[PDB]
């Protein structure tokens, strides 16, 4: 929008401004046409319509006009998403903005997942917002051109599982127009849940009357890891994927972005981050805490436990359970329901 | 995060040298440990970085009344594996003494290549059980790690002696290490010889050097479960990550395994689960049940099938295990390498634990017992005898491997809501 060729927001009005009748079939492809070519430039039609009508169905001599713009916009978007692909190589930059931060495992995030996160209490502090855009270093993997900050460090819930981190990444203008801060806004929210996640996961990984702490273990490795492969798998290993392939035929400005609008409004709603909080976030972030309280109980290797709420916290768990294979069959009644009752298979016991 | 190969008896020094021989194909590097002129890709977990260019990385050719390990060292894939370390009777007591003789003398070297990184994560043990001098050695290795590094992984890659009943002490040689297998070592990989015999008789002939074919199998299914170690991913990137719903309890840790193509010199998703679930395609030979299960394939498929693979193997009813609560099954996504040979298009192997592993664990707990009315295998030799005077460390090991069969077969049954 604002490279503005065009106050297509304002003049084309019906009321307060005026709009011209034969250039609404094509105006739509002129207005993109010319945002197109004006900015394209910072990196005789009158006389073609003629030698047409030289060689009674007045509409159908206009629709032998139209081709001629039509190969105009052909032509200038498809020399322009062509020179995104290289001189701002732009598949490169939104695979990155996957593979080497927020989202993909990769190399880079378990040597950081590695540090932050190890006890000898902490390392040092969450809290200590050097520490972190420090130790986010060595993010060297398959390449190094790193220009993110792990910023926010908690930049102020109940759980051990713990808010912030709000992560950004440089994005220069050349494509600000595709990536922009509200896709950003959203694309931390799959990392930060993925994290959580993840490090639920990691403190039940990083373990090892007395045989009923392996029980609790394993019943609650079933859940977090059938889910974990979900996220990690379901969600996002398969929306980074379909979105690789379709980037190709999107072909203009106001046809790249409207795919990538889409893609995160499926992200949004696929991993239920949006308003239906309440049915299923709560759940599903208390049985995620569950196991860290667990993982903190279970020091993994002393034995003197000795103490029976953390048994009425594993039938918290289980009605935790109910609370989620039911409220997810009630989806069927309405709501978001067909990759919820993928999640439904969660096999119970 | 970084890992050592402390390659131990000659069987496993030939599985380690045919491992390290597969990863030379299975990684840009070439036999004698140069990158290789082939060459996105980690080889950081195992291998040196050096201006003087062999990438030699952390291993450790542990050698004893030697032979073997000098026929591998005089090849051209000497200068990979040779961080410069090789140094000087078949029963586990005298396998156990050669060990104590040396044992400072090894963990210098062990120490030195545990440097050999930046921060260190495990130690890996490609292995025969009850085998010669490494019957003793790796129980040996096994009360030494487990005090001088308890953070980290010990993970024992065992091919299992089958020889149709060499070593026929085997049930004594055996049952000590077993003792310290479900003690020490965090987690136990378990080969038949007798199904990778019969692998070798069914994807092609080539049962006639199975002897040796033998460390070509396992060198597939040991490069294809740390295909994703060595590169980037979502998850598993991670050893100690890699290995935890496989072990549902520390008793119980024995893990049997499938791969996928026996033979293959298209297939998707279902057929390639349904083909793991095979006793065929499983390298190891009442009730018997699954406890838990990990599915490792290679091939350009995506999560999309594999969910709905797995509801079409419920229904199906191949997925034969629930036994005492939830028990589950992994998914299995990872890359194909890259610059190297890339035969079968969805190539995997299956990890699992299942019951009946304890018939053969009680095969050779009943070998002993009618080994122990005859006792000639004692030879008369003194460390064998002076070591144990009462014998109390067999009748020890004994009661341990027994516990063992009774902890599977409580797994077998509802019987675990009391203790194994």
């Amino acid at each position: 929008n604002a490279s503005a060729s065009s106050g297509s927001d304002q003049g084309p009005s019906s009321r307060q401004h005026t709009m011209v009748s034969f250039l609404k079939p094509v105006l739509k492809q002129i207005i993109m046409a010319g945002k197109s070519m004006q900015l394209l430039k910072n990196l005789e039609l009158d006389d073609v319509h003629d030698p047409l009508l030289a060689i009674t169905f007045e509409l159908t001599l206009r629709s032998c006009l139209y081709p001629h713009i039509d190969k105009q916009y052909l032509d200038c978007c498809g020399n322009l998403m062509q020179t995104l692909k290289k001189d701002y190589r732009l598949v490169e930059y939104l695979q990155a903005m996957r593979n080497f931060f927020l989202m993909e495992g990769g190399d880079t995030m378990y040597d950081f997942y590695t540090s932050i996160f190890d006890k000898i209490r902490e390392k040092e502090t969450w809290q200590n917002v050097s520490f972190l855009n420090v130790q986010l270093q060595e993010a060297v993997g398959q390449r190094y051109p790193e220009d993110s900050s792990r910023l926010s460090i908690s930049f102020e819930l109940p759980v051990h599982i713990l808010d912030g981190l709000t992560l950004s990444y440089k994005v220069p203008w050349p494509v600000d127009i595709v990536i922009s801060l509200e896709c950003q806004k959203i694309y931390n929210q799959v990392f930060l849940l993925l994290l959580q996640i993840k490090w639920a996961k990691y403190s039940l990984d990083v373990l090892l009357q007395i045989h009923r702490m392996f029980l609790l273990r394993v019943k609650l490795m079933h859940f977090v890891n059938s889910l974990h492969n979900y996220i990690m798998t379901r969600i996002l290993h398969s929306t980074g994927l379909e979105f690789q392939h379709q980037v190709e035929e999107a072909k203009d400005l106001d046809q790249l972005i409207k795919i990538h609008y889409r893609y995160l409004s499926t992200i949004h709603d696929r991993c239920l981050l949006r308003e239906k909080v309440s049915f299923v976030k709560e759940a599903i972030m208390k049985v995620l805490n569950l196991a860290l309280m667990f993982a903190d109980g279970w020091q993994a290797g002393l034995g003197t436990w000795r103490m029976e709420s953390i048994e009425k916290m594993e039938s918290d768990f289980k009605n935790c359970h109910m609370f989620l294979v039911t409220i997810l069959n009630k989806a069927v009644c309405r709501g978001s329901f067909p990759h919820l009752e993928s999640l439904a298979l969660s096999l119970m016991a | 995060r970084e890992i050592i190969t402390l390659q131990l008896g000659q069987c496993g020094n030939q599985i380690g040298f045919e491992f390290w021989k597969q990863l030379c194909a299975e990684h840009g590097i070439s036999p004698e440990g140069i990158v290789e002129e082939f060459a996105t890709d980690r080889k950081d977990v195992f291998f040196y970085q050096a201006d003087d260019e062999h990438y030699i990385p952390r291993a450790v050719l542990l050698d004893l009344e030697p032979r073997v390990i000098h026929s591998i060292l005089n090849s051209p894939y000497a200068k990979l594996y040779n961080p410069e370390n090789i140094y000087l009777g078949n029963n586990w007591a005298s396998g156990f003494s050669q060990g104590e003789k040396i044992h400072e003398d090894i963990f210098d070297i062990i120490d030195r290549e545990a440097d050999g990184s930046d921060s260190l994560e495990g130690f890996v043990l490609c292995h025969s059980i009850a085998g010669g001098t490494g019957s003793g050695l790796g129980s040996y290795l096994l009360e030494r790690l487990n005090d001088r590094y308890p953070k980290k992984l010990v993970q024992t890659y065992s091919v299992f002696p089958n020889q149709d009943e060499d070593v026929v002490v085997q049930p004594y040689n055996s049952l000590l290490t077993l003792k310290r297998l479900t003690q020490n070592a965090d987690c136990v990989v378990v080969l038949d010889n007798t199904a990778l015999n019969r692998i070798a008789t069914d994807r092609l002939h080539i049962q006639n050097p199975s002897f040796s074919q033998i460390n070509q199998l396992v060198s597939t299914i040991m490069s294809a479960s740390t295909t994703t170690l060595r590169y980037p991913g979502y998850m598993n990137n991670d050893l100690i990550g890699l290995i935890a719903s496989l072990i549902p309890t520390p008793r119980l840790h024995f893990l049997m395994t499938g791969y996928t193509p026996l033979t293959t010199d298209k297939t998707t998703v279902l057929d390639v689960m349904r083909r793991l679930l095979q006793p065929k395609n499983v390298m190891v030979s009442t009730n018997h049940c699954y406890i838990a299960i990990l599915n490792i394939i290679q091939g350009e498929v995506d999560p999309t099938q594999v969910h709905k693979s797995l509801q079409r193997i419920r229904e199906r009813k191949l997925a034969n295990f629930i036994p005492w609560g939830p028990a589950s099954i992994q998914v299995a996504l990872s890359r194909k390498s890259p610059y190297l040979p890339s035969a079968h298009r969805v190539s995997g192997l299956m990890m699992a634990n299942h019951t009946s592993i304890s018939s053969l664990f009680e095969r050779t707990c009943r070998q002993y017992d009618k080994l122990r009315k005859r006792e000639a295998f004692l030879e008369q030799f003194r460390k064998e005898d002076m070591f144990k005077d009462n014998f109390d460390e067999m009748d020890t090991s004994r009661e341990i491997v027994q516990q063992l069969i009774d902890e599977y077969h409580a797994a077998t049954r509802p019987d675990y809501i009391s203790w194994g």
